[PDB]
DNA sequence: CTGTATCTT
DNA sequence: AAGATAACAG
């Protein structure tokens, strides 16, 4: 049901995780944002916060 | 050579494992010894030769555990969501689910067991004859022991089932990635929607391990 | 008909 | 905890 959404989301993170400068702000908001998202969901994941 | 035995009051008196699970041993005997008579009192899915055989498999190559809730409420083999006919509605569920996801549209049946890291399990080890949770009265101590023992091992734990597994973080002391999905017997159509199998290879990647390869799951 | 979980009172 | 609910196979 809402399992389409959660697969966007962990996607998303994992194409940041990859994509991910720390010169650029806004990827880290969004990024940092997905992790809070993901660790809440799924209680626990494969990466952190920066 | 990898398996030891251990010894039980009642039937059905040998368990045997696999040095992975050797923890857990001692505790899981005196567990069984106080409510095997109890549960035993009724025939059950699957027979008591069969409830603990899924300890023969190893803990230190998995990465997911999928989780079901108990035995198929007839004809449970001991093997989680196994049908050696494929003729029960959850495997065949399960089988086309895997089929969108991989392309493979000829298949004879589909076995969760023979998956280069995955272990399938259920929750509670045994029902009575067709009595979906049954025995979760007394399997209950015994039935979070070894799910805390396998969730050490594995980077995922998947949930088959809203209702018996909302409360699933807290039975386990030790946080573990957890998905809880709809069953596949659901009465909507609610597991044809369920992307967790994809779901799990995403995040297994996030944890820096393999994708399982849910094809090797097929039966031609 | 019965056999195979979810959600809201 | 109790009751209503859905759909599909057999
Ligand atoms: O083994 C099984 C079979 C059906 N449903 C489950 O949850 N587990």
């Amino acid at each position: 049901m809402a399992s389409s959404a959660d697969l966007t989301n962990l996607k998303e993170l994992l194409s940041l995780y990859k994509s991910l400068r720390f010169s650029d702000s806004a990827a880290i908001e969004k990024y940092n944002s997905l992790v809070e998202w993901g660790t809440s969901t799924y209680w626990k994941i494969g990466v952190q916060k920066v | 050579d990898p398996m030891n035995s251990v010894t039980v009051s009642h039937a059905p008196y040998t368990i045997t494992y696999h040095d992975d699970w050797e923890p857990v041993m001692s505790q899981l005997v005196e567990f069984y010894n106080e409510v095997a008579s109890w549960l035993l009192r009724d025939e059950t899915s699957p027979i008591p030769d069969k409830f603990f055989i899924q300890l023969k498999q190893p803990l230190r190559n998995k990465r997911v555990c999928v989780c079901g809730i108990d035995p198929y409420p007839k004809d449970g083999t001991g093997v989680p969501f196994e049908s050696p006919n494929f003729t029960k509605k959850s495997i065949k569920e399960i089988a086309s689910s895997i089929s969108r996801l991989t392309g493979v549209i000829d298949y004879k049946g589909y076995n969760l067991n023979i998956i280069d890291g995955v272990i399938p399990w259920n929750y509670y080890l045994s029902c009575k004859l067709g009595e979906t949770k049954s025995h979760a009265i007394y399997w209950d101590k015994i039935s979070k022991l070894l799910l805390q023992h396998i969730t050490k091992h594995v980077s995922v734990l998947y949930c088959l089932g809203k209702t018996d597994f909302s409360n699933i973080r807290a039975k386990l002391e030790s946080p573990v990635t957890t998905i809880v999905g709809y069953h596949p017997a659901a009465r909507d159509r609610q597991f044809e929607k369920d992307r967790s199998f994809e779901i799990i290879n995403v995040l297994l990647e996030l944890d820096n391990k393999v994708p399982i390869n849910w094809a090797q799951g097929f039966i031609y």
